[PDB]
RNA sequence: AGCCAGGAUGUUGGCUUAGAAGCAGCCAUCAUUUAAAGAAAGCGUAAUAGCUCACUGGUCGAGUCGGCCUGCGCGGAAGA
């Protein structure tokens, strides 16, 4: 999990979701691309 | 077996051993359209164009890529 | 053909003309040829979309001003100096 | 993808080819790789077959131009059309060796004499000879 | 990786040396094949074969001759006299005026 | 690092920075980076941003720099019980008003130039926009 | 938007490279097949292959794609 104030879609597979107040980036195809906004 | 590549049969036709380092600016040979049709008709086993002019423009594509003008 | 409607202005000056850009209009002027100069006001969005096209500045335009058509060229244009807007257009009569 | 004006070019172009066309064959597109699809269209332009695929709501406008309004039931599902200008029959043999060699897909109809002919009765159009039988 | 690299070295020597046996048999042939028909213009135009083959062989030598990273560079030379008084110091000069007169 | 060759005076007043900019139009090129806020570009900033956009076009193109750092700026060294004169000139700045065009490009397309001026914008302290040329 | 099928041929485009076959780097702008496909969008091989998007027909049946201007909000946000 990468935690950082600028979250961004890296691949084409990455998808931005808002869960419980918080922007995440779920990627299927790459576990590295998992991000959260703090 | 197949007929040999279009890059090898253009190198004999121009009279060189390897092509151009920076193509289309730099030019390293020449071919007239009698030799373009002989290279087209020797490859006429492999090529998927039905006519000749159709086969010849495919060979012109490899000639542009390696520096050879069509004199 | 680029058609514009207008209105003659009652007011003018700093206070008046800043109230226009609050109300999504803006002021312009028609001068040139013979007559008295005329003070007019224009919907901002209409004339923003028109002046996108570069034929605005070549062509002759057609300002309706209480019925009377006038045929005019876009002589000069002040832009607001960072946001994409307009603060004023001079229209010479052709 | 396209304008309303670009689809008006296709209604004029495919209606005009239907006048020159004696026979015509509806077929299927899917299943087949481009190596084996292009084998249909090489031997197509030997026997003289102008192969097309056109959109299937669009072809009701393009094939109003007569007498091939027979083939309006077929445009539900996939449709590789053909329009054979010179040489009658021709395509109807080649669409059955296209069907057998891959061994997939439908092959629906084939319009000759201005009439719809269903799938099992194409044997007549398939076992026509060359034009050019009497010599 | 290392075996294909070592083949790439040993191709560059064995290809270039065998085609200079056959290439100087070609030139000693085709200069002398211009003398058989005996035209003095074909005698001089077949010399264009040799001066192509000269700077393949002269650039194979240059690949051995120089080799390490510094062999392009400018150099210093420090001649030093040994240990025998004057006779040694004369020998040192004798050199200096040798390496100067061959760097000329 | 930009810096006048010689001046009259070594040191300058602080001044203020009110009002809007002259140099609003994109004259020299096709595209440009207009400022929207209000501050000082140092000379190191102006350079860092040129090296971004220069890198990013692969040297196609031409780039013009429209602003020049010609105000000097002093600092006192650390521990200086105030007074005892004005400090030394550490570094140079341009002052920027809302509406000044800073960079201009042409000889690239609007795909690439948007990306070049995005990469510059991250080095500058002031909020910026992309502008194309207007015909009048 | 989803769903099924096709994404080829000269050709590993050329040049570099132990290798460079669309996909280390550098130079670049073809026709052919026609439903259409980059002389290549991302994974990946020592390299091919492998997967897959642009592109395109099928299916399905009403609004939809994404910039500009403006209001109020979210994260960014740790101390005795």
């Amino acid at each position: 999990m990468k935690v950082r104030a600028s979250v961004k879609k890296l691949c084409r597979n990455c998808k931005i979701v808002k869960r419980d107040g918080v922007i995440r980036v779920i990627c299927s195809a790459e576990p590295k691309h998992k991000q959260r906004q703090g | 077996t197949k007929t040999p590549p279009a890059a090898v049969l253009l190198k004999k036709a121009a009279g060189i051993k390897s092509g151009s380092g920076k193509p289309n600016k730099d030019k390293v040979g020449k071919i007239s359209r009698a030799q373009l049709q002989e290279i087209a008709q020797t490859k006429a086993a492999d090529m998927t164009g039905a006519d000749i002019e159709a086969m010849t423009r495919s060979i012109e594509g490899t000639a542009r890529s390696m520096g050879l003008v069509v004199e | 053909m680029f058609t514009i409607n207008a209105e003659v202005r009652k007011e003018q000056g700093k206070g008046a003309s800043r109230r226009l850009r609050a109300a999504n209009k803006f002021p312009a002027i028609i001068y040139g040829g013979k007559e008295a100069p005329l003070a007019i006001e224009l919907d901002h969005d209409k004339v923003m979309n028109m002046q996108a096209k570069a034929e605005f500045y070549s062509e002759v335009l057609t300002i309706v001003v209480d019925g009377k058509e006038i045929k005019v060229k876009a002589q000069d244009v002040q832009r607001h100096p960072y946001k994409p807007k307009l603060q004023h257009i001079d229209f010479v009569r052709a | 993808a396209l304008n309303l004006q670009d689809k008006q070019a296709i209604v004029a172009e495919v209606s005009e080819v239907a006048k020159g066309a004696l026979s015509a064959v509806v077929a299927d597109s899917r299943g087949v790789t481009v190596d084996k699809m292009t084998e249909l269209r090489k031997a197509g332009r030997e026997a003289g077959v102008y192969m097309r695929v056109v959109r299937n709501t669009l072809l009701r406008r393009a094939v109003e131009g007569t007498p091939f309004e027979c083939l309006k039931d077929a445009f539900v599902g996939p449709t590789l059309i053909a329009y054979v200008t010179e040489h009658p029959g021709a395509a109807a043999r080649l669409f059955k060796e296209f069907a057998k060699a891959n061994a997939k897909f439908e092959v629906k109809a084939a319009a000759f004499e201005g009439e719809l002919i269903p799938a099992s009765q194409i044997d007549r159009l398939a076992t026509l000879p060359t034009y050019e039988e009497a010599i | 990786q290392a075996l294909g690299k070592e083949r790439s070295s040993l191709e560059a020597v064995v290809d270039t040396l065998d085609q200079m046996k056959q290439g100087l048999e070609d030139v000693s042939g085709l200069l002398e094949l211009a003398v058989e028909a005996d035209d003095e213009e074909t005698f001089n135009e077949a010399v264009a074969e040799l001066d192509a083959l000269e700077e393949k062989l002269a650039q194979l030598e240059f690949r051995r001759m120089f080799s390490g990273e510094y062999d392009s560079a400018d150099c210093y030379l420090d001649i030093q006299a040994g240990s025998g008084g004057t006779e040694a110091q004369d020998w040192a000069s004798m050199l200096e005026r040798m390496y100067l007169r061959w760097a000329e | 690092m930009l810096q006048p060759k010689r001046t009259k005076f070594r040191k300058m007043h602080k001044g203020r920075n009110r009002g809007l900019a002259q140099g609003t139009d994109v004259s020299f090129g096709s595209f440009g980076l207009k400022a929207v806020g209000r501050g000082r570009l140092t000379a190191r900033q102006i350079e860092a941003a040129r090296r971004a956009m220069t890198r990013a076009v692969k040297r196609q193109g031409k780039i013009w720099i429209r602003v020049f750092p010609d105000k000097p700026i002093t600092e006192k060294p650390l521990a200086v019980r105030m007074g005892k004169g004005k400090g030394n000139v550490e570094y140079w700045v341009a002052l920027i008003q809302p509406g000044k065009v800073l960079y201009e490009m042409d000889g690239v397309p609007e795909e690439l130039a948007r990306e070049a001026f995005k990469l510059a914008a991250a080095k500058l302290p002031i909020k910026t926009t992309f502008v194309t040329k207007t015909v009048m």
